[PDB]
């Protein structure tokens, strides 16, 4: 009866927003960045590859509540450096990592097939 | 400098009770040239200890190398300042008591400083004139480099 | 009974005293984490208990960024025996009972039901008696 | 003989007061009379509340049921002060008293 569709936890609505930026006044130089209707999926490569900078001094992510799709995710960063820009870059390079990846899987599968 | 205490100590136990925790060891040393005992827990599977080792102790109220205190907030983009590291094993702790060998009438002659590494304790006893620079609630490191 | 009527249950209570052993010793990314669950949480990071050679905090060490205000308490473990009381070793503690809590934070012990339970004179009691109602139910929250 | 030795305010050995209390104010206990007058009036009132309880709580039970928590609130304000512990303090018991 009060059984939710199964798309809900992965189509946005009219109206919500994908991501919404908003500061942290408790330090310097902190960001929280809140994703609607996503998962460990992204949360967990984004915050993994947000560590691997080392301009980057905080950075996680959490799940408020399993029952609604939200994701936030918290970054702090050393002065003269955004953390805008931190999680681009974190973006770019999970896209290059999965690009290469793909690349060399390709090139596996043809020397395993018929090789 | 900073630097409260600096000593030469000898294992003589590891566990004279026994093994009460899988990766924690309670070393219980000796000093030389200074006659302190020492009881201290170090964790063994990051730095491992056996009987017999001399390690050279330093405990200082700072890392920095010139005087300034840290306040207490982690930061590893810091490398400027070129802060101690010329020892092994470093730890961060906060002294909580500081017992004595007073009386009604005589002062003290031995003194014997507790300090707590967020969990690992510490006891180092000894004589009192050179256990001066404790005082409780201070931010105390501890340095250690075992000597070949 | 003037005792706290609630307390932690059996879950967070089977698994605090784990995360109190001296043993727990917490990587970078693992403090991050807890410190993302943390709703009472100031926003700075403490420096770890081991510095070298690889930053470790403790659960000690953050169980006391989740203990509010500057509460002053002295409890025992379960598993206490009746000779360290009494022989050396009063204030030293092998076994890593008797717990102290100092300004807040958690200086030595193990969490169980008889420091985190509803018992007089427990953590939470001096909680409530000395912060008020709307900090001891942060408090709940963030332990569990 | 315990209860004495632990709530008289023996003000007559003076090194125990040198080591304890300041020194401005180890010379004023060691020359007022009202204040020593004072002070062996708070120990006769101890004594008559000491038998007053015995006589309230035979059996002789210490855990009792009271509203303010006073050695925990010693604790507190020590904390607070940032009392040390090793050092002669500054406060008169008269003004205590």
């Amino acid at each position: 009866m009060n059984a939710p569709p199964a798309f809900e936890s992965f189509l946005l609505f009219e109206g919500e927003k994908k991501i919404t930026i908003n500061k942290d006044t408790k330090v310097p130089n902190a960001c929280l960045f809140t994703i609607n209707k996503e998962d460990h999926t992204l949360g967990n490569i984004i915050k993994s590859q947000l560590l691997k900078d080392p301009q980057v001094l905080f950075a996680g992510y959490k799940v408020p509540h399993p029952l609604e799709h939200k994701i936030i995710i918290r970054v702090q960063t050393t002065p003269d450096y955004s953390p805008q820009e931190a999680f681009t870059n974190a973006i770019t390079d999970l896209i290059s990592e999965l690009s290469l990846l793909e690349e060399r899987f390709r090139v596996a599968i043809k020397d395993k097939q018929e090789g | 400098a900073g630097i409260l205490f600096e000593d030469i100590f000898d294992v003589k136990d590891i566990d004279p009770e026994g093994k009460k925790f899988d990766r924690v060891s309670r070393l219980h040393c000796e000093s030389e040239s200074f006659k302190m005992d020492l009881i201290l827990d170090v964790n063994i599977q990051i730095y491992p200890v056996d009987l017999g080792d001399k390690f050279r102790l330093v405990i200082a109220s700072t890392l920095y190398e010139d005087g300034t205190l840290d306040d207490g907030e982690y930061n590893p983009t810091d490398d400027r300042p070129s802060r101690a590291d010329q020892f092994e094993y470093v730890m961060y702790g906060k002294v909580y008591r500081i017992e004595g060998d007073e009386t009604s009438t005589e002062a003290a002659t031995r003194l014997s400083a507790y300090v707590s590494y967020g969990g690992l304790l510490m006891r180092l006893q000894g004589d009192a004139n050179n256990l001066h620079g404790f005082e409780v609630d201070s931010r105390v490191y501890l340095l250690m480099k075992k000597l070949a | 009974s003037n005792r706290p009527v609630m307390g932690i249950v059996q879950d967070t209570l089977t698994a605090v005293r784990k995360f109190t052993k001296r043993d727990v010793f917490l990587e970078r990314g693992e403090v991050m984490n807890l410190l993302m669950f943390l709703s009472t949480w100031d926003g700075k990071v403490p420096q770890p208990a081991i510095l070298k050679p690889r930053p470790l905090w403790t659960g000690k060490q953050i169980f006391s960024l989740i203990i509010p205000g500057h509460i002053n308490c002295i409890r025992t473990h379960s598993t206490h025996p009746d000779d360290e009381d009494s022989g050396p070793y009063k204030h030293i503690s092998p076994g890593d009972t008797k717990v102290v809590v100092e300004n807040g934070e958690l200086i030595m012990g193990i969490l169980c039901k008889k420091s985190l339970g509803t018992s007089a004179g427990s953590l939470v009691h001096i909680s409530y008696l000395e912060m008020g109602h709307d900090i001891t139910r942060l408090f709940y929250s963030n332990i569990q | 003989k315990a209860f004495e030795k632990k709530f008289r305010f023996d003000y007559t050995n003076e090194r125990a007061l040198r080591r304890t209390l300041q020194e401005d104010l180890v010379k004023d206990v060691l020359s007022n009379a009202h204040i020593q007058n004072e002070l062996e009036r708070e120990f006769e009132r101890m004594r008559e509340d000491r038998e007053v309880l015995r006589v309230i709580f035979p059996t002789g039970d210490s855990k009792v049921v009271l509203p303010c928590n006073l050695l925990r609130m010693i604790w507190n304000a020590q904390k607070i002060f940032h009392i040390n512990p090793r050092l002669p303090s500054d406060l008169h018991p008269i003004k205590v008293v």
